[PDB]
């Protein structure tokens, strides 16, 4: 346990050095061949690219500056890259390069070829408890790391968990994570994953990530989330009600864990008590979990994705392609100076 | 069943984040 403390202190030193002096302008668009769109978002898309000097493949996020400014998201997008370039953990996707041009912001990161957990979950329907537990353990350790750095992720969901070659998770899309020691107030997240204190326009803290873990574990094990309805307003009513029902096949240990993660009173929620993350790590549902072995990636993964060599994108769905347009005039230069 | 309710919800696809 002192070994955890030592590790986290060194991790904070490493993070803060990068956080305080972020890397800028480490590549250029012309160094990459654009191959395929792997996903989309509000201001752009993530594409498979090939670094032409080496032949190595990466995933490149491309954001249109003018679209970001239109939706008033300068601060979140700057912060996304600042976080990505500063963190270092086995289950966080690794930034390789970043740069900007007249039109766009670019983040070149590790290509994670196994596809989104969302894909696999919807395809299989649901995961066994051991399979779900394998993935949950990785998220527990990732939040221990992130929370030690005062980072609230705020967007946990299968859509953001990519599966690598070894069947382990890489978390992506830090597009509105926030570094704050105490509380914050913005309405942010994805409806099914929002903790009640967010919905109710209260102050909230990193405990919202532990609520979201409860949602994720439920969704992984059941195949559908604990709270759903046709429209977000109705989902929010279910979330604040404090009423969750479990499938007949959920174990007693799993139900007990979920009741403590999906605890509406944040002062009683696991992960937010005096013993912090250790209440989760020591819970009976995790009794077979060797936490060091998960961190070390020494546990055999329950699902190893098909991969046919470098650049294979067979685990990703198909998106309409657009050629990248770069304006002859610089757009929003002052606004994105720090990127 | 709860599964049937989930399919009926229309929220089986990828879900976007929200804000004000
Ligand atoms: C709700 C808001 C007000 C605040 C947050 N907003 C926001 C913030 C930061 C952002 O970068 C964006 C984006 O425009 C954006 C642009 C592109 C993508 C994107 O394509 N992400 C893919 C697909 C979405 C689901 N997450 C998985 C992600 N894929 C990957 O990151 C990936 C990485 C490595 N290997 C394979 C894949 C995600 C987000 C949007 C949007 C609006």
């Amino acid at each position: 346990q002192e070994s955890v403390k030592e590790f986290l202190a060194k991790a904070k030193e490493d993070f803060l050095k990068k956080w305080e002096n972020p890397a800028q302008n480490t590549a250029h668009l012309d160094q990459f061949e654009r191959i395929k769109t792997l996903g989309t978002g509000s201001f752009g898309r993530v594409m498979l690219v090939k670094h032409m000097e080496t032949g190595n493949h990466y995933a490149m996020k491309i954001l249109d500056k003018q679209k970001v400014v239109k939706l008033k998201q300068i601060e979140h997008t700057l912060n996304e890259k600042r976080i990505l370039q500063a963190v270092n953990f086995p289950f966080l996707v690794k930034l390789e390069f970043s740069f900007k041009d007249n039109s766009n912001l670019y983040m070149v990161m590790e290509y994670v070829p196994g596809g989104e957990m969302f894909s696999h979950l919807r395809r299989i329907g649901r995961f066994s408890e051991p399979h779900a537990r394998f993935y949950a353990a990785q998220i527990v350790l990732t939040f221990e790391y992130l929370h030690s750095l005062d980072l609230i992720y705020r967007d946990l969901k299968p859509e953001n968990l990519l599966i690598d070659q070894q069947g382990y998770i890489q978390v992506t899309d830090f597009g509105f994570a926030k570094r704050v020691k105490g509380r914050t107030w913005t309405l942010c997240g994805t409806p099914e994953y929002l903790a009640p204190e967010i919905i109710l326009s209260k102050g909230y803290n990193k405990a919202v990530d532990w609520w979201a873990l409860g949602v994720l574990i439920y969704e992984m094990a059941a195949g559908y989330p604990p709270f759903f309805a046709d429209q977000p307003i109705q989902i929010y009513e279910k979330i604040v009600s404090g009423k969750v029902r479990f499938p007949s096949h959920f174990s007693s240990d799993l139900k007990d864990l979920l009741r403590n993660l999906l605890q509406v009173d944040l002062t009683k929620r696991f992960g937010n008590l005096k013993n912090g993350v250790n209440d989760i790590k020591n819970h009976k549902w995790f009794a077979t979990t060797d936490w060091i072995a998960i961190y070390q990636r020494k546990v055999e993964a329950p699902f190893i994705p098909k991969f046919k060599g470098p650049g294979d994108t067979s685990n990703f769905d198909d998106y309409e392609e657009e050629e990248i347009r770069v304006s002859i005039n610089e757009k929003c230069g002052k606004e994105f100076s720090e990127f | 069943t709860t599964y049937a309710d989930f399919i009926a919800s229309g929220r089986t696809g990828r879900r976007n984040a929200i804000h004000d």
